[PDB]
């Protein structure tokens, strides 16, 4: 998951 | 936003842009005249006293007389967990109160505990990346999305654009997810890159934090 | 799969599709009439009782009379480590036994401890993403790959397509790596995005788990 | 490097290529005749005794008589933290001393504690990925970048190409950042993919390690 | 590494 | 962040  | 459309100017007057120079990095939502709501991760490793809160914007590359610029005075966090990406929500108190007008208005929140099931149609929006071609957008973009459970955690509201590659991207975090005219989500994270066409986008579920928000707001 | 080719229909009858709605999310391999083998990470944060195990499929967008659909009854894990991505293998017991036919057959496994050196030519396959253009594939794809040590851990079997950008992608996890007609790998993870042209793809090394598998299977 | 240009042959004689087969995986800088400086993460999970240190290269796909190849004899680390990506620097002692000539020369380092502010113009370079089209580059690439604080940590030197999507990519790690003719950075990490057009690139700040380097070097 |  |  990549924090946006 | 990938695969979306330009919004009509000032169509979403609660939409906010968080900037560092004059460079947008995250969105936010106006929730009161002197408070904005965003994603905790947007302010995690940033110089808060350097953040500019931009209200009444449409085209970031243009000089817009409709704008109102505020600084951040205080931050209110809930239990932000950067490893698990839980509670990705923050309230930022402005150094003043916005002038409410046609271009700057407060958003409506849902009732505490209201949960969305599979199939609810909502609109995502933001000034984030347009794809990997195209950096940040100049003009606000909006996108029709559908709520899905499935490849989602109970602690998030997830969305997916069925049959095409579209979704939120970097720079969209903190931006609202509007469902049935209420703010139901705050853009939080993507998986497999932006618009995978697999992996739903994840939003912080605002309905679960309503009691907390109010406690601060009013 | 990025940069591969459509497989001949029913060429790999042990190939399985794991679905949540009618949406493919991971592959698997039929190892017995009532057991399928996949990647542990595919079932980690999924609603297992909602998973559909699809046998005898070729084109997922089509109605195919050749299909057999099963539910998951039990899960057998070995030491899945989500931080380090080790032991990325799971056995799923079906709620029934497949009807073996021209289109649905059991895969052959290697002997315990058999290790592949650099240069072995194998075939990867799956219904995962086709690139970032193209979401999930409708028709099963296959791809010639070469085993490489080098930018690989001893705890994985890694592969690389030399001289072009090609590899496994999201949605390919759990799919078999077939070398010399035996299942030597289970697609596990990518690095630097899908088909980097740098970073080999990583598979769980099935030869290292043969004793365990048998213990359950027979 | 994404969005850069071919360097003039042998323009940067301190530029090194670290290889595993005859495959480039990271850059480095010649700091003494028998020592090269790179990113710690480049050598973290690699078979060090298998690494080839390539000096005086320009076009990796060509046979070049200008080349000098060395092995790694010893490694000197400082406090590499793989979770936080701090202290991403390593010194590698060669199994010999380079022959200094027009094509192979030692780089000049900055004084201990020298810090770069916003706006300094520098050049990044490397043989890393060219984008997601194009694998590793054959010919050395260089790129004008600007130093920025902002979306950066105090423990790194960050850079950004304003108004276009350009930056370092996988394979560029360990390569020098040259500012005012001195080595001020070592390419360490990207965020949001390579050339986001958002997220500055991060380099290990060599000025902060000068005392340490010297202690080993001389 | 990203689990696929 | 992805180490390069």
């Amino acid at each position: 998951a990549a924090p946006a | 936003i990938v695969g979306g459309r330009r919004a009509r100017p000032h169509a979403w007057p609660f939409m906010v842009s968080l900037q560092l120079r004059g460079g947008h990095f995250c969105g936010a939502t106006l929730i009161a005249p002197n408070f904005v709501m965003s994603a905790a991760h947007c302010v995690a490793n940033v110089n808060v006293r350097a953040v500019r809160v931009v209200l009444g914007a449409h085209n970031l590359s243009r000089r817009e007389p409709t704008r109102q610029v505020f600084a951040v005075q205080r931050i209110f966090e809930d239990g932000y967990d950067p490893v698990n990406l839980l509670n990705d929500i923050v309230i930022l108190q402005l150094n003043g109160s916005a002038t409410i007008n046609a271009n700057v208005q407060v958003a409506q929140l849902p009732a505490q505990g209201r949960r969305l099931g599979n199939g609810v149609q909502c609109l995502a929006m933001g000034w984030g990346l347009l794809g990997r071609n195209r950096g940040i957008a100049s003009v606000l973009q909006e996108l029709n999305v559908t709520v899905v459970t499935s490849l989602c955690r109970r602690s998030n509201v997830c969305t997916l654009v069925r049959g095409r590659q579209a979704g939120v991207c970097f720079g969209d975090s903190g931006s609202p997810l509007v469902c049935n005219g209420l703010i139901h989500g705050i853009a939080s994270f993507v998986r497999g890159g932006c618009a995978s066409g697999l992996y739903p986008d994840a939003f912080a579920p605002v309905a679960q934090f309503v009691n907390w928000i109010d406690s601060i707001i009013q």
